[PDB]
RNA sequence: GAUGUGGCCUGGAGGUUAGGACGAAGCUUAUGGCGUGAGCCUAAGAUGGACCGGCCUCUAGUGCAGAUCUUGGUUGGCGUAGCAAAGAUCUAACGGAGAUAUACUCAACAUGCAACGUUGGAUACUGGAGCGGGGAAGGAUUUCGUGCCAACGGCACUCGUA
RNA sequence: UGUUGGCGAUGGAAAUGGGGUGCCCCCACCCGUCUUGAAACACGGACCAAGGAGUCAAACAGACGCGCAAGGGAGGAGAUAUGCCA
RNA sequence: AAGUUUGAAAAGCACUUUGGAAAGAGAGUGAAAUAGAACCUGAAGUCGUGACAAAGACAAUGGAAGUACCUCCAUUUCAAC
RNA sequence: GUGGUUGGUGCAGGAGUGGCGAAAUUCAAGAAAGCAAACCCGUUGCUGAAUACAAUCAUGGAGUAUUGAG
RNA sequence: AACGUGUCGCGAUGGAUGACUUGGCUUCCUAUUUCGUUGAAGAACGCAGUAAAGUGCGAUAAGUGGUAUCAAUUGCAGACAUUC
């Protein structure tokens, strides 16, 4: 919209399938060759890469999408607690890159409804 | 010190202007452009309803 | 979290300190400003012989109208008094700044306060009901206290 | 117009040791017995309210508007008032500057962007697109949120052939037919960078006139006529007739007395 | 009282020229320099963490010491005036962190004061128009047991209609 | 318009201007107001922050800027560029 | 009346130790704790504390001109002016 | 001959409404900073290798920034 | 001497300023646009594994059915994907 209000009114009030498209990754260039598609919603047990912040280079296995923090959490990113302790750490999905998919028959339609060939 | 003007006949002493206590009787023409846009696209779409008659 | 003051030497001083205490801010001031040069074990005698009466805390600043005594002429003035409820609040922040000293490893025998400041906090409120249907305040004066300790 | 004056405040009058101001009736809330209605007031009417019946539209006469586009025109000719005004045409073949007719056939964004970069017009381009920013002050919380400066403008002589030009950022397109003086100065300023084509440049003597004959758009508009015939009064001052009549120059502490 | 000023300042708009994570706005000052002045500019921050300056035009909810001015905070008086009707409590043993709490010398006093609950004993008061036992109007969980003691019970609590 | 000394040899220097605090000699009634007249025994006046008062419309006139001129100018409406563009 | 406006992320202070507890002193997370829970910045007014200057028998404040002491300020010079 | 505005039975398109549906760097450098005076020469020349700093000793976020190519 | 006075460095109390803004105010437009005895607007009492207010709902009660979509929801628990 042409008004930053009502923009950002919308985004931040997004429902949950909204949500999940708003929280998108790109693919990589194997994978962009091989589909003819740019860009997925990212889905739980997929393979991700992170390219920004301070655990730029590290890989995992998406195991939560939460969507109400906008953030996703990958199984090798976690830190330690004050009483040695493991938690997971958020990152947005814009900041990852997607390495391998997660198929089904319903995901194999999208992308080729998607195809832009 | 009133000089040499004219005698005034304004004509205001009427509840003319809204107020807290008012609700006036005033008429603004803001929307005389987009008025005019309606007009022009209703005449052109009728003109294409009719025809081929004027 | 810092003090206004800070030791010269860092591992020969010993710290602590009180935030919201619930006692009187003007009687705690002067309770707390007559130790500021003493020896720990001075300023701990002086205290107990205020609990015991014999000796009494100078009134300097905050004193308007309190009545003479014959025991503040040690001090060079003619008032003072006798609070109890800041002195036993005074001798729980020196043992507490006695204990850090212990754990540091020195000798609370040699220590000597170098810093003593006590400040106004927040106040709390209450009310009183006055002739005519008014109604008035009624408030409490807190004070934080802070000291610190060295080594001689 | 109820802003302010949402209350049923009354004044408490003299007798009660408070100054006499309009103040809001009942008990039980923080707000009871506080001032109301009046411009020192919190919570009170401002001074004056605003209405929707100030004048916000100006009536211009046509002649004067016409002597306006008319003298913007002109004083985008001058290469030195373009420069003046900002612009980047240091590498510029001409001014003012004719195009041939033929890109108005582009039909791509790169073939457009060649051919500025071919005609030179990329330096004010550039100083365009360089100059993106995010603005300063309250204006960017009100739909305001970028600034840029002006480009070219490029004029065609019909609405046709701009799918190309349309995207490029820092160019700006104009009708010959309908040409608008708050493109032709901006800020006020004249001397705009102009890129005619050379349909529109041979269209430019029937929508204008000239100085004797009369526009066949505008109907009974002549060209202005000039105050001075030519304007360089240096060269009077310094003639030889003027300086034949000039009038001829001529050659130019104790105090008691006793 | 009138008028002038390529006279100073504040929020926004059209232009133009510039600055910022190698640190914007805001804030602090025995930081100087400039101007008759309104004011402008630099320095330092052992402050801050994301925006913003100059010039030409346009525009307005545009400059505060005082109105028994409005809203919020603070303050001397001041540890002051007072907290005086309804007579009044004492003692031992238990309980409790609420103690018999020391640098040593030193038997002990002259260096841990003051105040609390339960039980027993003593001494008083109400005095049948009662600080007795039941109800209406009004109130609506204040009732009971176990805990707790930050705030409230204008002193205090280990106790409470909290 | 030259001449002769002192200080200054690259420093924690010397000098000259600012700034800060104290002292001496001299000068000096408390602000705002109304009033012929206020330092007044005439009214308002404990401190700080933020707010706080000649504005918008309409008729007329005079001065100044601009366009045209025995003429000047609309308004309302229409037409097509026009389907970003009030 | 009343912006929960900590931080990019709760990583929202494990453990030692003094205290009946609230808390204090260490240790740790974090770019920052001078970001420690209503926690961005953090003004004026008022108060505490350390150092220093004097002097309150002319209420203080104020003006003009010097001097004593200080100066995290500016400028100039250093062997030719 | 006409009437979809007499009624009963069938079955078409369009508009409106709702779903789906586009390009191109996570590019290189960890002084990641400058200068060569309108334009060009310049797709080229030459400027340090730093550690400073903090009222003997240790200590010191995220590249949408910069620069160059595309 | 003490108390008081003045200047500077550090610290409290207080909550201004700046930056931010899913809010207000004002102006325009579109249309198969206008409730109720077939019981409305309003008012009351209830409903979650955990549930005070608010939001949603009505003993089928933080919802049943149908379409579309496609793997969550999240304080903690608990549990057809060719779409149960
Ligand atoms: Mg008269
Ligand atoms: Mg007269
Ligand atoms: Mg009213
Ligand atoms: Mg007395
Ligand atoms: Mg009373
Ligand atoms: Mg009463
Ligand atoms: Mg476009
Ligand atoms: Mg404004
Ligand atoms: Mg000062
Ligand atoms: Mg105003
Ligand atoms: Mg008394
Ligand atoms: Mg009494
Ligand atoms: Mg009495
Ligand atoms: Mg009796
Ligand atoms: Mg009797
Ligand atoms: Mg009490
Ligand atoms: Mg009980
Ligand atoms: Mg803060
Ligand atoms: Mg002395
Ligand atoms: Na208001
Ligand atoms: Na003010
Ligand atoms: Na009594
Ligand atoms: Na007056
Ligand atoms: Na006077
Ligand atoms: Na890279």
């Amino acid at each position: 919209c042409g008004s930053r209000r009502k923009a950002r009114r919308a985004h931040f009030q997004a429902p949950s399938h909204v949500r999940r498209v708003l929280m998108s990754a790109p693919l990589s260039k194997e994978l962009r060759a091989k589909y003819n598609v740019r860009a997925m919603p990212v889905r739980k047990d997929d393979e991700v890469i992170v390219k920004r912040g301070t655990f730029k280079g590290r890989e995992g296995k998406v195991t939560a999408c939460y969507r109400l923090k906008w953030v996703i959490l990958i199984d090798k990113v976690n830190r330690e607690k004050a009483n040695g302790s493991t938690v997971a750490v958020g990152i947005h999905p814009s900041n990852v890159e997607i390495t391998k998919l997660k198929l089904t028959h319903h995901r194999k339609s999208i992308l080729e409804r998607k195809d832009r060939s | 010190p009133k000089g040499n003007n004219a005698i005034p006949h304004v004509h205001q002493k009427k509840h003319w202007n809204p107020c807290s206590s008012q609700k006036g009787n005033v008429k603004v023409f803001l929307n005389q452009p987009a008025q005019k846009h309606r007009r022009r696209r209703l005449r052109l779409l009728k003109a294409k309803k009719v025809f081929p008659r004027p | 979290t810092h003090y206004s003051r800070k030791p010269q030497v860092s591992s020969k001083s010993a710290k602590a300190k009180v935030s919201d205490l619930r006692c009187h801010y003007k009687n705690t001031f002067e309770t707390a400003n007559v130790i500021n040069g003493m020896p720990l074990r001075k300023a701990q005698q002086l205290y107990r012989q205020v609990l015991a009466k014999t000796r009494c805390i100078p009134f300097k600043r905050y004193n308007g109208k309190i009545g003479r005594t014959a025991q503040a002429k040690e001090w060079g003035q003619t008032k003072g008094r006798w609070p109890r409820k800041s002195v036993v609040a005074m001798m729980s922040l020196l043992k507490n700044a006695e204990a850090n000293a212990i754990e540091k490893g020195l000798d609370p025998n040699q220590m000597v306060i170098k810093h003593v400041q006590v400040d106004q906090a927040a106040r709390m409120r209450r009310r009183t009901y006055r002739a005519h249907g008014r109604i008035t305040p009624y408030m409490c004066s807190p004070c934080h206290v802070q000291l610190f300790m060295s080594e001689k | 117009r109820l802003s302010g004056m949402n209350h049923s405040a009354h004044s408490w009058g003299t007798g009660r040791a408070v100054a006499r101001i309009p103040r809001i009736s009942g008990g039980g809330t923080s707000t009871s017995g506080a001032g109301a209605f009046g411009n020192m007031c919190r919570g009170g009417r401002m001074f004056a309210p605003t209405k929707i019946f100030r004048r916000w539209h100006r009536k211009i006469n046509l002649h004067q508007k016409r002597f306006a586009v008319v003298s913007a025109l002109a004083a985008s000719s001058v290469p030195s008032l373009v420069m003046s005004r900002g612009h980047q045409i240091g590498n510029v073949p001409e001014v003012p500057l004719v195009v041939e007719d033929s890109i108005q056939g582009y039909e791509k964004t790169k073939e457009a962007m060649a051919f500025l970069k071919a005609i030179a017009a990329i330096d004010d381009v550039n100083r365009v697109n360089d100059s993106r920013e995010i603005r300063a002050g309250r204006g960017k919380m009100r739909n305001r949120r970028y600034v840029a400066r002006r480009g070219p403008m490029l004029v065609m002589p019909n609405n046709k052939g701009t799918r190309a030009f349309r995207n490029i950022f820092g160019l700006d397109l104009a009708n010959v037919s309908a040409l608008n003086l708050l493109h032709l100065a901006p800020g006020g300023h004249v001397g705009r960078f102009v890129i005619w084509t050379q349909s529109a440049f041979e269209q430019l003597d029937k929508i204008f006139g000239t100085f004797t004959e009369a526009s066949a758009v505008k109907k009974g508009f002549t060209l202005p006529a000039p105050m001075l015939t030519n304007t360089d009064v240096t060269r009077i001052m310094q003639s030889e007739e003027v300086r034949r009549v000039l009038k001829p120059k001529k050659l130019q502490t104790p105090t008691n007395g006793m």
